[PDB]
């Protein structure tokens, strides 16, 4: 593999009508690591 | 300004800062415990996989 | 009172061999809402990582002769229908069904 891997153990969620209505998966995110 | 309040602040520094102390070593200690069982649910789904 | 003493049977069978609470789910489900990758964690929750336990030979056998119990009161009031008060036709459905 060249060039970008990702390590197990990291915090790597996701980023960026009906599919931006799921604004709330970052809420829930946040909520966790609190 | 007498040095029973004086000891009483001194035990206000004292034992917040074990408290604080002890704060995390109940985050770092139970982290630890979903460290460990999420690796064994790892390898439960890599077992019956 | 013999499906009574059957079922105390049954009862007491399952709490030998007993189960885990599993009162971490939803934290374990935190974990791996961060760690992992995918994004399953998230409008699901995080099921068991070992399932419940099997019903065992002679703890199938007692839910065999629990439906001995049932059935054969089903049937000495069948061929004892001369006093009405003996197992109401709701009841005969009832106590078929789920003794069988």
């Amino acid at each position: 593999a060249v060039g970008n891997f990702s390590l197990p153990g990291f915090p790597l969620m996701r980023g960026g009508t009906r599919q931006e209505e799921a604004k709330k998966d970052r809420s829930k995110f946040l909520d966790a690591a609190r | 300004s007498s040095p029973s309040e004086e000891a009483l602040l001194e035990r206000r520094r004292r034992i917040d800062r074990e408290l604080v102390e002890k704060h995390r070593q109940l985050g770092q200690l139970h982290s630890n415990f979903l460290s460990v069982q999420k690796r064994i649910d790892e390898a439960s789904k890599n077992l019956v996989g | 009172e013999c499906a009574w003493v059957l079922r105390s049977a049954l009862t007491v069978a399952a709490a030998m061999i007993g189960n885990r609470n599993y009162t971490d789910r939803n934290e374990v489900r935190k974990l791996l809402m961060l760690t992992s990758l995918s994004l399953k964690p998230f409008r699901q929750q995080l099921e068991a990582t070992t399932p419940r336990q099997v019903t065992n030979l002679r703890m199938a056998g007692l839910l065999r002769l629990l439906a001995r119990a049932k059935l054969l009161w089903l049937l000495d009031l069948d061929q004892k229908r001369k006093c009405p008060t003996f197992s109401s036709p709701g009841n005969r459905s009832d106590v078929a069904t789920e003794a069988c």
